[PDB]
RNA sequence: AGGCGGCCCCCUGGACGAAGACUGACGCUCAGGUGCGAAAGCGUGGGGAGCAAACAGGAUUAGAUACCCUGGUAGUCCACGCCGUAAACGAUGUCGACUUGGAGGUUGUGCCCUUGAGGCGUGGCUUCCGGAGCUAACGCGUUAAGUCGACCGCCUGGGGA
């Protein structure tokens, strides 16, 4: 499980959760799908320069 | 879902140019009628200058910081049965609070002349007694047990 | 009896209650004190919170045995499993290592049941 | 060197909570991941390793 | 087929390979027969830590012979026999040959400084997608529900059964 890092103390801040893996930011889960857009959105499209 | 709505400043007193004068006597107000209550200002002031006013740089804004509510609560919910949770409230609800803690403590029995009854009330906010902190204590003995599981 | 200056501290967190016991080398306790003794029922009882107090309530049964540095021990699944550290470093402690006994995650057992986001 | 019954080569395909590594630090070249995988397991039986971290 | 699992040393059927050799249709399926068990159960005695029908209590509810909680017998285990039934499911009966593709593995064998994170051939397996084909539409897709053939059983609206 690791984590034995010795602080006295509990960080007003995110260091390890919500944001990378298993969501949120990265590895997004449910909250609604869409199964027409990955055979609708292939290449760009935008972003070339928008600007 | 939303309410924020507009924004409402309010006037100043006509003689001083008080914010919290001009705030208290819409405390004091019934039926529609600030007379009543300005027959009440000043006048509680000027009879605790009668018993134990002394200095009166704040009038009575250091009355209305000894009164001091805490015990303040919402109610949270995910569907049926609620839990309650405690709040930390705002100066200017803080203030709003303390208003009508010590007018409504100064109405708890019927006596003569409210300026008087609120004089016997401003000289007991130097060391408060009773009224306005005895059912405050009675109900922050669940402060902490109720944040236990957020 | 007499003062050792040096123990270990075991945190045991079931998915209901958490045991915060100290021992010395010898095999035993000199303090001990639970997160439902601490004055906890219910869903309040299974909360990291109860298990913060638990570390004062040891703190107040272990005074005897003069120690002021003392090592961590973590035990069981249970949500009092890491709350309650930084609550006994603040109770008159250092802390000088940190150890567990954390099986690999394949167990399962106890679904959250609140918010979550 | 190029066995597994040595300790100073063996902790190299290991982690400090006694997990076997992923194949792209085994220089297995992906095709004997399998087979050093059981050979690690095999080095328990040996005492080279506990059976588990934990105890 | 059901399923098979710590390691170590054994007992042992099958399958796969390379070079040779010896057979010369020895190839497929099969009426009725003759045979395999997951778990639970039985026949007879052992073994008994978890656990757990029943049993024994508590809670909940107006009620609760149930859910849930607290204890717990058969049973789970071993021998010699019985039970023969399951989502035994990949909802796909069984033998061969024929077939444009993409992406990922498992294991023999031939030639190469393996001067290659192996490579190009040749054998046996195996997984996710996808095009022709199939089809009531869903589903199948070179390990096909496709294509062309050989064989054995059953069905004909359901309730009642």
């Amino acid at each position: 499980i690791k984590v034995r890092e010795n602080e006295p103390f509990d960080v007003a801040l995110r260091r390890f959760k919500r944001s990378c893996e298993k969501a949120g930011v990265l590895a997004e889960v449910r909250r609604r799908e869409f199964y027409e857009k990955p055979t609708t959105e292939r290449k760009r499209a935008k972003a070339s320069a928008v600007k | 879902r939303r309410r924020v709505i507009g924004q409402r400043k309010i006037l100043p007193d006509p003689k001083f140019g008080s914010e919290l004068l001009a705030k208290f006597v819409n405390i004091l107000m019934v039926d529609g009628k600030k007379s009543t209550a300005e027959s009440i200002v000043y006048s509680a002031l000027e009879t605790l200058a009668q018993r134990s006013g002394k200095s009166e740089l704040e009038a009575f804004e250091v009355a209305l910081e000894n009164v001091r509510p805490t015990v303040e609560v919402k109610s949270r919910r995910v569907g049926g049965s609620t839990y309650q949770v405690p709040v930390e409230v705002r100066p200017v609800r803080r203030n709003a609070l303390a208003m009508r803690w010590i007018v409504e403590a100064a109405r708890k029995r019927g006596d003569k002349s409210m300026a008087l009854r609120l004089a016997n009330e401003l000289s007991d906010a130097a060391e408060n007694k009773g009224t306005a902190v005895k059912k405050r204590e009675d109900v922050h003995r669940m402060a902490e047990a109720n944040k236990a599981f957020a | 009896r007499k003062q050792v200056s040096d123990g270990v501290a075991h945190i045991h967190a079931s998915f209901n209650n958490t045991i915060v016991t100290i021992t010395d080398r010898q095999g035993n306790a000199l303090g001990w004190a639970t997160a439902g003794g601490s004055g906890f029922r219910g869903s309040r009882k299974s909360t990291p919170f109860a298990a913060q107090v638990a570390a004062e309530r040891c703190a107040d049964a272990v005074k005897e045995y003069g120690i002021k540095n003392l090592e961590v021990m973590v035990k069981g699944p249970g949500p009092g499993r890491e709350s309650t550290i930084r609550a006994l470093n603040a109770a008159g402690f250092r802390i000088t290592n940190i150890t567990d006994v954390t099986p690999i995650p394949h167990n399962g057992c106890r679904p959250p049941k609140k918010r979550r986001v | 060197e190029i066995d597994y019954k040595d300790i100073a080569t063996l902790k190299n395909y290991i982690t400090e909570s006694g997990k076997i590594v992923p194949s792209r630090i085994t220089g297995t070249r992906a095709k004997y991941q399998r087979q050093l995988a059981r050979a690690i397991k095999r080095a328990r039986y040996l005492s080279l390793l506990p059976y588990t971290d934990r105890h």
